[PDB]
């Protein structure tokens, strides 16, 4: 029922948001050098 | 650090550059809605 | 600080045009 | 008829225990209260000394400087100038960095 | 143009090569992201720029260019006007809307076919003249500012000149170059180490001086093609197809981008280092300079110091020019910058000079450049391959020169795949090889 | 080939998928998070937390010396160790 | 040995010139159906 | 047009010509035995079982003649170093002159099973064609195996009928071939426990005989014979290559790590024997007993036995070699002529120091003398301009106890150094290199090679296993895929 | 917990007094040290002139003593060789000489005290890794 593209983009942003978090997380994350 | 009177917007000034990219992105969203 | 919330809106600005286009019609 | 390494041997003289005025790298001069910077440029420059004291009689040494040397005299020694150790102006930059 | 009667989705933009482009607007569409990008990053740049911190030390790719043009700098590479920078990005950015506001239109609500609305010059590729005339416009177009710059160079403020008398400093190009031997001569100049045909450029007098010559030379072309039709050996030679046109055209970038990547890594003139980092060679020369001093200042004779290898530490000898710094540093005895030229001589580096006329303002600039060197990891931890995390800094030159190569490279890949597919229409086997009429299944077997 | 097992587009695009899941997915996302937050993950896998890799004074590494009385080692290290 | 310097050029030029004059004579011909 | 790999397939059916085949790879191997056997025999030097035991001389095949029991040559010498007692015909020469005649006849039985290739026995009655029953054939051969395995187990090793098997223990070694008593207790599995061997063969023999009968009688389920496509000889090959390769990997293990099936003296000392200072610690005990027992530190080490110091010489630690380091451990460090003496390095202060040994992985290595407690009191500088611990500036020195050097001490900074760098190898020694003209680099012990042998070999065979197994089972599709398509 | 109070406490004067410290100041120390420039000076060595390091002992033998949370301050304010003979102000970042090294302008007694405490503190934790380079890395 629910349009297919609409599930892809919201599913995608999550990967792009979660992944994004991971990059921030490498700067303040324990693994930073500070 | 932009002129003092703009202090309010460092937040956006911050993002503005991401947009360019954003376009190749959208280009896909549409192509997907339009079943290729 | 705030930077993040304001980025959010712009990012979902584009798929929203796709949505507002789904409902109405055209494009095709 | 038994040839032998020169630095290795001179490491066996008093050169290895203290600071050699006539050979030792100018770098071993910091290891004592206020010697490195200038005194060294004069210690190192200035001919090679036959006696450990001829240091004190160096042209233009300052009434204070004179003192210092005296004070530090404890740690200075000498051995024949070592061709292999002094050539190449190595004494100024031995090739040894941190 | 829908699916069938078109290409697949990944070859999307191909169905726009059909009939007359529905949108110029695509090209304009992005002709905006490109100008908008300056609008964002420029804003973003200054948005992070501090006036004290060395411009290259603060990931400034965009901002350094404004400075190099004479804006917001003056004495030394110091920035006095945080304003001018801000100005340019603010403008562009906003400027982009109009560019996008229109491209965005031309692509959906205007003539889905300007082939018909034609009239105004119009559309169709094979049309050998509409194309000669078009590029023709864009030819007056470029040369247009070639002068725009000459103006900024000669009539609005000047540029930044590291060589410039006193020291790096905003200066106005008074007397550009006449003599065609010089301005042109560079092309005929060596390509290899010692003299790069484009790159080698001591001053602005030859730059702005040369640009002039290019504005007119380039305008004379737009004026030219606009009026005439290409000759018959031309037609005979080159395939004409919308694609084929991109095909050529695209491989002018490839080359050109390398010409950039190869340029931003090598010049201290048009890329001052007070805004970009010290140029690669400059670095390993700067080191030299710093230590030649450290010992000479420590009491070493320097000039007559026999080095470990057999050459000499501080000073060595090159085959053509007699005297230069020695280390592994030699490779860069061609490096020239204002911070080391005073201590220069007829025969080369002068022992008498280097020994006593070597001033302080140099030991400190020399040490900045020894440190700040074009060496870093994607991680962005500036330094040797194996340095501890702490001081991080990646030269603008690193990013600049690197990128453009990968892109310019890739483009060369393009010049191929677009020539490969286009030289194909030329006979029609581009779609494939006809199952019943293939040249090979009917040919004299090699043996 | 002839294939016949319950289709995908169906459910990724299904109304029920999103309703059973919306609530349960982050239940795992959250569950994992808590696993880290409580700080149990550490005790779960011995994995030391930044606060306790080296004792306070010592500079040496708590290395397992003998494969057979290893259990002891770990302890006696984790022992003196803060 | 300045001799060599020129002996080569010609050998290089000749070829570069034979290269261009070959592609110059346009190759839209010299394929399937001389089109 | 039949391609070569396919050419040996010729037979597959026609077991006749095949017998003559195996009848050969068999008369060809046997030969090689007697062959190199003679060879190694044409070179083994007995002169000293002390510093020139076989394994150094690059002996590979003669090492076994010992396991089984052949200790000597018709020339009045042995491998233990005996006198007056010379074996019967069955002495090295024999073992060789032996396999030499063997293969030699098998070559004949060989060229027989060819012309005389078509025999009744190879012809199945009810069937009009050449067929070979395997489901039983196999069990038969089995019966012989165990029959023999036991026939050996209890009738040989136990010393009841024949000589024991090479054995000794971690001192000396004072190895020899004596009779073994199968000990079935649990420690019969301590691979090391020799008894643990005679017990296995006598024991597995039983299990074989029984099985043979069983497989000579019982018949295979039609559910297996249909799966394992028995009947198609092709399957017995993958059904064996499989075990063979595994049989390998085990011989590869027993070899490398220790085992009573591969001694300490008939094969290069185990690489692990040096990992843990096994040889120096089991030494210090004896030189400590002798020491705290009222003896000169001199009488102390002069107490320790030749052969044993030697074991504590990294130069025998199998690892150190090289894949192409072409020969017998001797054209390496040379011919070990004798032990110099233990080298204890004294400080100038008088403190005792130790040469921090060279771990099996490094061909290169910087000598460092650590204080008895891991601290660093001496080294041989590389910078040398900022040296803080040089032998010369720290007055290092060396004394010697035992060996031939004994009671002597060396003081001159050069030799003291030298002696150290050579100490990083374990026990210093005196090698005659001239005779063989050694190179100065290490080589690996038989044990070393043998391992790398049933190494690449076994690691390949499993590929044969996977290949024939796959060509056994899919002998159907082998030809083509079957022109028919679309269903599935 | 590991970055404890006294381990963050260091000598103030050539006379003994200790200033202890905060997690706040320490931080500015890091932020500073790097911004004040580790470009030659990265880790605990000295790229322009490797012969001099920042290890506690080295600063003590300096002249005047430079191990004092004080010492380093004079220096940063006005620099001197290891002679304490001639001011090195023109070739070394110093408030005395701001017009040369910009980064040194925005610096304050607050900012200084910090970058200072950072120097005397880092060794205490990093051990030798402070003075040495490459080798210890
Ligand atoms: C003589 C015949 C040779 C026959 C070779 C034929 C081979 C076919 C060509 C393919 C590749 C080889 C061609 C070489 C081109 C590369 C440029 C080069 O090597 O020459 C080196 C020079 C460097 O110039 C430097 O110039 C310096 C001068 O600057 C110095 O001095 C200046 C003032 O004089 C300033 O003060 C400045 O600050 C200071 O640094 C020094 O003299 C240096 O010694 C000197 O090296 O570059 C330049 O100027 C030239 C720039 C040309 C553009 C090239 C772009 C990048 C190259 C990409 C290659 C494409 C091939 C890719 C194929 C695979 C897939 C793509
Ligand atoms: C090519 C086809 C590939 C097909 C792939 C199929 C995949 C199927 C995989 C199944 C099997 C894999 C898992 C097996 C794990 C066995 C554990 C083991 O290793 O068991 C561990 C022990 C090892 O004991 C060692 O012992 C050493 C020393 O101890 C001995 O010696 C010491 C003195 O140094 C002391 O005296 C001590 O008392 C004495 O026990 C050290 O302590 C070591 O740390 C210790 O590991 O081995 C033993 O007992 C067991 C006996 C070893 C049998 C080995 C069979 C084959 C593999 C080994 C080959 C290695 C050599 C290869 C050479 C080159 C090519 C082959
Ligand atoms: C001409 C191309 C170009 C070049 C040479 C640079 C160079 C730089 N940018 Mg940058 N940037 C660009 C385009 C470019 N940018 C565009 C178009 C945007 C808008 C999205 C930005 C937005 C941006 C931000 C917000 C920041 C930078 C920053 C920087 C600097 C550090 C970035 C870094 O170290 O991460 C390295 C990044 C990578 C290694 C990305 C990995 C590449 C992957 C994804 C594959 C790429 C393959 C492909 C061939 C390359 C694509 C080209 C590129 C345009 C994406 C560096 C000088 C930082 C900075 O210096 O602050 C002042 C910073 O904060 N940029
Ligand atoms: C960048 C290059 C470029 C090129 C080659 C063109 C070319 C064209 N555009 Mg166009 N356009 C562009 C950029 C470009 N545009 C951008 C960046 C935008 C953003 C808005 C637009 C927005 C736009 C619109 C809305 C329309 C066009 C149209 C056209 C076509 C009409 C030609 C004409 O006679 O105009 C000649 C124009 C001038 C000589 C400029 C005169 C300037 C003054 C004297 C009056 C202009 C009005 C005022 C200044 C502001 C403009 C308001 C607007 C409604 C026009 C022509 C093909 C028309 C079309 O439909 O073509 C089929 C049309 O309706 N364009
Ligand atoms: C901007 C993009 C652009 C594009 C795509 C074109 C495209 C074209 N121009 Mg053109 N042109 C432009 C800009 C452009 N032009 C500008 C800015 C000007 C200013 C004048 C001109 C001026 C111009 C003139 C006068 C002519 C053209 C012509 C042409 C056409 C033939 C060009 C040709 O194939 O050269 C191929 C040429 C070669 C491959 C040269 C090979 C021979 C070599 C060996 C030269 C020898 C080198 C010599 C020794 C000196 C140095 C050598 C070396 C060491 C460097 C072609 C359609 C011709 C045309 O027919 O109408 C205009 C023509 O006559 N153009
Ligand atoms: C274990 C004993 C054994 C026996 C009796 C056989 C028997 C056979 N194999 Mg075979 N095979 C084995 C082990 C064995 N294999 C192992 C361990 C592997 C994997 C490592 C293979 C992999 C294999 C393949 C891929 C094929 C066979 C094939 C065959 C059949 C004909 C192939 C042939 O003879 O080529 C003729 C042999 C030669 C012309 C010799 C030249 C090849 C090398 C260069 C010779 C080197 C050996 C010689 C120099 C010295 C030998 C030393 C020794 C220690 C190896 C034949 C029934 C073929 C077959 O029947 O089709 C499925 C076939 O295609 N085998
Ligand atoms: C989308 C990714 C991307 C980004 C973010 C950039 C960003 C940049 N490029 Mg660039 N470039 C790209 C892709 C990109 N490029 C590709 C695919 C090519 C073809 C290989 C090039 C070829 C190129 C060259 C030759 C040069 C640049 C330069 C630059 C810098 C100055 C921009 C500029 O020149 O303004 C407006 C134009 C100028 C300031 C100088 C114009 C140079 C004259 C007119 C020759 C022709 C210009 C060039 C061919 C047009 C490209 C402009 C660019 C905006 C795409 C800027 C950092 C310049 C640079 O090195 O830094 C100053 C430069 O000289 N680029
Ligand atoms: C463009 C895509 C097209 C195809 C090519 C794409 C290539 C993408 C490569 C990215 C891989 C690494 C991601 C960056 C790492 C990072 O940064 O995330 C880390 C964990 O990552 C990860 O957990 C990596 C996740 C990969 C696991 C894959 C397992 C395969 C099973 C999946 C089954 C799915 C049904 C989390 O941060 C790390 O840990 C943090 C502590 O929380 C630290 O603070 C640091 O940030 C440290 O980096
Ligand atoms: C604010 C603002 C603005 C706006 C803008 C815009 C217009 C933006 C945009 C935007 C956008 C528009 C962005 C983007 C995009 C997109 C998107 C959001 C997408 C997506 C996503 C995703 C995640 C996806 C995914 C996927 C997958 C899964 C795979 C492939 C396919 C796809 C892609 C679908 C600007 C800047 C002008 C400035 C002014 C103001
Ligand atoms: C890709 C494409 C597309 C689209 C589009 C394009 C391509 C383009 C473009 C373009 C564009 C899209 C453009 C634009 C724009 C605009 C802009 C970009 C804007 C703006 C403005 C701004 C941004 C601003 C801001 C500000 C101001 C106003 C001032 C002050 C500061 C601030 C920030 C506040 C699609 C997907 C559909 C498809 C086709 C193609
Ligand atoms: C008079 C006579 C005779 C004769 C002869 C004989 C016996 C012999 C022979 C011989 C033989 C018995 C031979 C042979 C052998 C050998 C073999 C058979 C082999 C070889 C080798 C091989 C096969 C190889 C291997 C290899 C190579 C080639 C190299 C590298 C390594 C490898 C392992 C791979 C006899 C005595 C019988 C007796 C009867 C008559």
């Amino acid at each position: 029922r629910i349009p297919l593209w609409i599930v892809a983009t919201v599913a995608g942003m999550g990967v792009i948001v979660i992944v994004g978090l991971f990059f921030y997380g490498a700067y303040a994350g324990l693994g930073s050098s500070l | 650090k932009l002129p003092e009177a703009y202090a309010i917007f460092d937040p956006l000034v911050d993002v503005l550059p991401v947009i360019p990219v954003l376009f190749f992105a959208l280009a896909f969203v549409v192509q997907a809605a339009v079943g290729f | 600080i705030a930077q993040l919330t304001m980025i959010a809106m712009i990012g979902i600005a584009g798929p929203m045009i796709i949505f507002l286009l789904a409902v109405r019609r055209g494009n095709l | 008829e038994e040839l032998v390494n020169v630095v290795d041997e001179k490491l066996g003289t008093a050169y290895g225990e203290k600071i050699d005025l006539n050979n030792t790298n100018i770098a071993a001069f910091i290891q004592y209260r206020g010697l490195y910077p200038t005194l060294a440029k004069l210690i190192v420059k200035n001919a090679p000394y036959e006696s450990v004291e001829d240091v004190l009689n160096i042209p233009g040494l300052t009434e204070r400087q004179k003192q210092i040397l005296r004070e530090n005299l404890e740690h200075f020694t000498v051995t024949e100038v070592e061709t292999a150790l002094v050539e190449g102006g190595d004494r100024y930059n031995n090739g040894l960095y941190k | 143009d829908q699916e069938s009667s078109g290409f697949a989705w990944w070859a999307g933009n191909a169905r726009l090569i059909n009939l007359s482009g529905k949108l110029l607007g695509a090209h304009v569409a992005h002709a905006g992201l490109i100008v908008f990008w300056a609008g964002a990053m420029t804003l973003f740049e200054l948005a992070h720029f501090i006036p004290e911190k060395p411009m290259y030390e603060q990931g400034l790719i965009l901002i350094p260019h404004i400075a190099t043009l004479g804006w917001g700098v003056g004495p030394g590479g110091e920035v006095v006007d945080t304003f001018p920078f801000f100005v340019v990005g603010v403008v562009h950015l906003i400027s982009s809307a109009v560019l996008g506001f229109g491209g965005v239109y031309h692509a959906i609500r205007g003539p889905e076919t300007l082939e018909e609305y034609s009239s105004f010059f119009g559309y169709d590729w094979k049309d050998k003249n509409k194309m000669t005339t078009i590029l023709g416009f864009h030819l007056i177009v470029l040369g247009i500012g070639a002068l725009l710059l000459v103006a900024k160079a000669m009539f609005f403020g000047g540029l930044y000149d590291t060589w410039a008398p006193g020291g790096g400093d905003v200066r106005v190009i008074t007397n550009p170059t006449l003599d065609p031997r010089v301005i042109f001569g560079y092309l005929l100049k060596s390509p290899f180490g010692g003299e790069g045909w484009i790159v080698s450029v001591n001053n602005l007098e030859d730059v702005v001086g040369g640009h002039i010559w290019i504005g007119l030379i380039c305008i004379a072309g737009g004026i030219w093609h606009i009026l005439t039709t290409p000759f018959g050996w031309a037609r005979r030679a080159f395939i004409w197809s919308g694609e084929a046109y991109l095909s050529y055209s695209l491989g002018a970038l490839s080359m050109m981008g390398f010409i950039a990547t190869c340029f931003v890594w090598f010049n201290n003139t048009v890329y001052p280092s007070e805004f970009y980092g010290p140029t690669g060679p400059e670095a390993s020369q700067a080191q030299a300079m710093t230590f030649l001093i450290r010992d000479q200042k420590l009491g070493a004779n320097v000039g007559s110091a026999q080095g470990p290898t057999g050459l000499g530490k501080y000073l060595m000898r090159s085959p053509t020019g007699e005297i230069i710094f020695g280390g592994e540093t030699m490779r860069f005895w061609d490096f020239r910058g204002p911070w080391l030229e005073p201590l220069r001589g007829p025969n080369g580096l002068d022992l008498n000079k280097i020994k006593n006329d070597i001033q302080p303002w140099q030991e400190r600039r020399a040490a900045e450049y020894m440190t700040h060197a074009p060496l870093g990891s994607l991680n962005s931890v500036g330094g040797v391959a194996t340095e501890i995390n702490s001081v991080n800094f990646v030269s603008p030159r690193s990013w600049l020169a690197t990128s453009h190569f990968v892109l310019a490279f890739f483009f060369l890949v393009g010049h191929l795949w677009h020539a490969g597919r286009a030289r194909a229409a030329a006979a029609g086997f581009e779609k494939g090889i006809d199952r019943e009429s293939e040249p090979v299944l009917s040919m004299p077997s090699l043996d | 080939g002839t294939t016949g097992e319950r289709p995908f587009s169906d459910i990724i695009t299904s109304v029920r998928y999103w309703v059973i899941h919306s609530i349960t997915i982050p239940a795992l996302f959250i569950a994992g998070w808590l696993f880290v937050s409580t700080g149990l993950a550490y005790d779960v896998f011995g994995t030391p937390r930044p606060d306790s890799y080296y004792a306070q004074e010592q500079r040496s590494i708590p290395l397992v010396t003998d494969r057979f009385e290893a259990k002891q080692q770990v302890e006696t290290f984790l022992e003196q160790l803060k | 040995m300045e001799t060599l310097k020129i002996t080569v050029y010609i050998v290089v030029t000749f070829f570069v010139l034979l290269f261009v004059f070959g592609f110059l004579s346009g190759d839209p011909a010299r394929n399937p159906k001389r089109k | 047009g039949l391609p070569w790999y396919r050419v040996h397939t010729v037979l597959i059916n026609d077991p006749g010509r095949l017998i003559a085949a195996h009848l050969m790879h068999t008369a060809l191997v046997a030969g090689w035995a007697g062959s190199m056997a003679l060879y190694e025999l044409a070179t083994f030097d007995p002169s000293d079982p002390v510093l020139n035991p076989m394994w150094r001389q690059g002996m590979f095949v003669l090492p076994f003649m010992a396991r089984l029991g052949v200790t000597g040559s018709w020339s009045g010498w042995s491998i233990t170093g005996e006198t007056g007692i010379d074996p019967g015909f069955w002495s090295f020469e024999g073992v060789a002159l032996a396999h030499i005649v063997l293969s030699g006849l098998l070559f004949l039985a060989a060229c027989w099973h060819w012309v005389y290739w078509d025999l009744e026995l190879f012809r199945d009655p009810r069937t009009g064609e050449p067929a070979l029953d395997l489901p039983k054939m196999f069990g038969i051969h089995l019966f012989l195996a165990g029959l023999l395995c036991f026939g050996f187990g209890a009738f040989h090793l136990t010393g009841l009928f024949g000589p024991g098997m090479w054995v000794s223990d971690p001192y000396g070694l004072t190895g020899s071939v004596q009779p073994v008593a199968p000990e079935w207790g649990p420690d019969g599995f301590n691979p090391y426990n020799p008894g643990g061997v005679v017990a296995h063969h006598i024991a597995a023999g039983i299990v074989g005989i029984i099985a043979g009968l069983f497989h000579i009688l019982v018949r295979p389920p039609q559910r297996l014979y249909k799966a394992l496509r028995m009947g198609n000889i092709e399957t017995v090959l993958s059904s064996s290559i499989a075990a063979v390769f595994f049989a390998a990997f085990v011989v590869a293990g027993t070899m490398w790590y220790g085992s009573a099936t591969t001694p300490i003296e008939l094969f290069g000392p185990t690489r692990y024997q040096w990992d843990s200072s096994y040889f120096q610690q089991e030494i210090n005990r004896r030189v400590q007993a002798s020491l705290a027992s009222g003896a000169t530190l001199e009488e102390a080490w002069s107490a320790i036995p030749e052969k044993l110091a030697f074991y504590d010489y990294i130069g025998n630690n199998p690892a150190k070699g090289g894949l192409f380091r072409t020969g017998p451990m001797n054209k390496g460090d040379g011919i070990a002529q004798a032990w110099k003496g233990h080298a204890v390095f004294r400080n100038k202060e008088g403190e005792e120091l130790f040469v921090r040994r060279m771990p099996a992985f490094f061909e290169s290595f910087p000598v460092i003398l650590t204080d008895k407690n891991g601290v660093v009191k001496a080294d041989i500088p590389f910078r040398r301009a900022e040296s803080k611990y040089s032998f010369e500036q720290q007055g290092v020195t060396v004394s010697f106890y035992g060996g031939e050097l004994n009671g002597q001490t060396f003081t001159d900074p050069p030799t003291v150094k030298s002696y150290a760098r050579k100490a990083i190898f374990g026990e210093i020694f005196e090698f005659d290199t001239e005779t063989l003209n050694s190179d100065g680099i290490f080589r690996t012990s038989p044990r070393g090679w043998f391992t790398f042998a049933h190494a690449v070999f076994a690691l390949l065979f499993f590929f044969g296993h996977i290949w024939h197994g796959a060509r056994t089972l899919f002998r159907d599709v082998f030809s083509g895929i079957d022109p028919e398509l679309s269903p599935e | 917990a590991e970055l404890t109070p006294e381990v963050l406490t260091v000598p103030l004067n050539s006379e003994g007094k200790t200033i202890t410290l905060t997690e706040k100041q320490y931080l500015e120390g890091k932020r500073l040290f790097q911004y004040a420039c580790a470009s030659c000076h990265v880790g605990g060595i000295t790229k322009t002139n490797p012969s001099l390091d920042l290890r506690t002992e080295t600063l003590a033998l300096a002249t005047p003593p430079r191990d004092n949370i004080e010492g380093l301050v004079d220096y940063m304010k006005n620099p001197t060789t290891y002679d304490g003979e001639q001011e090195i102000a023109e070739v070394h970042p110093s408030l005395r000489s701001a017009d040369i090294f910009p980064k040194m302008r925005n610096l304050t007694e607050k900012d200084l005290v910090a970058i200072a405490g950072h120097i005397l503190v880092e060794p205490k934790i990093l051990g030798d890794k402070w003075g040495g380079g490459k080798v210890y890395y």
